[PDB]
């Protein structure tokens, strides 16, 4: 059921004073979308998944990978223009 | 620079966004998330902890979403 | 959808960026210049006239720089 090119764009704001991070993450719970933002490629966030904190890492194509708990799962893309 | 995002129950937004964006360090305040009900705060020497129990006691349920310490470069 | 842009006199900061986050119709406050000395806001339904009357009022000086569409 999880296809990212169906899914409405995050709301965001970019902070003008860093860089524009280059990635839209997509958080899902058994396949329904519970929320979404940026993060940045090739790199890494802590981000509360559920019940558990998980360490995400980012590749330089907005790949996302963790050890998320069962059910879920948070998937990433390159935002337009990256 | 940090990047916080903190989830707060839902005139409760203004309060909160007006807490957060009083805090020491605090370069940006943002309503974001799907349904417009997380706050996302960057800035330097924030204490994440503090201002989630800043927000409790003040303005409602908030939970702490997400920390990074420091953004890429 | 609006972008209002405000240079404020400046613990002053954290007053003005607490009142203007305080404001109906605000998504977003953010600290801009190398100075961080204006203030960004962007939202839906903010009346810059009282904004900037507020500001005048509670904090001090305070000058639109833009307002235009985001």
């Amino acid at each position: 059921a999880i296809d990212l090119s169906r899914e409405r764009d995050p709301n965001f704001f970019d902070n003008p004073g860093i860089p524009v991070p280059e990635c839209f993450w997509f958080m899902f719970k058994n396949n329904v979308r519970q929320d979404a933002g940026t993060c940045y490629s090739s790199w890494k966030m802590d981000m509360k998944v559920g019940p558990n904190w998980v360490h995400i890492k980012s590749d330089d194509n907005c790949n996302l990978s963790g050890d998320f708990p069962p059910g879920w799962i948070v998937l990433g893309k390159k935002r337009p223009g990256f | 620079k940090q990047k916080i995002v903190i989830k707060v129950a839902m005139n409760c937004r203004s309060k909160a966004m007006a807490l957060v964006a009083s805090t020491g360090g605090v370069d940006s305040v943002a309503l974001v998330g799907d349904l417009r009900d997380k706050i996302e705060v960057v800035g330097y020497g924030i204490d994440p902890i503090k201002l989630i129990s800043a927000l409790r006691k003040k303005v409602g349920d908030a939970e702490l979403l997400q920390v990074s310490q420091a953004n890429k470069d």
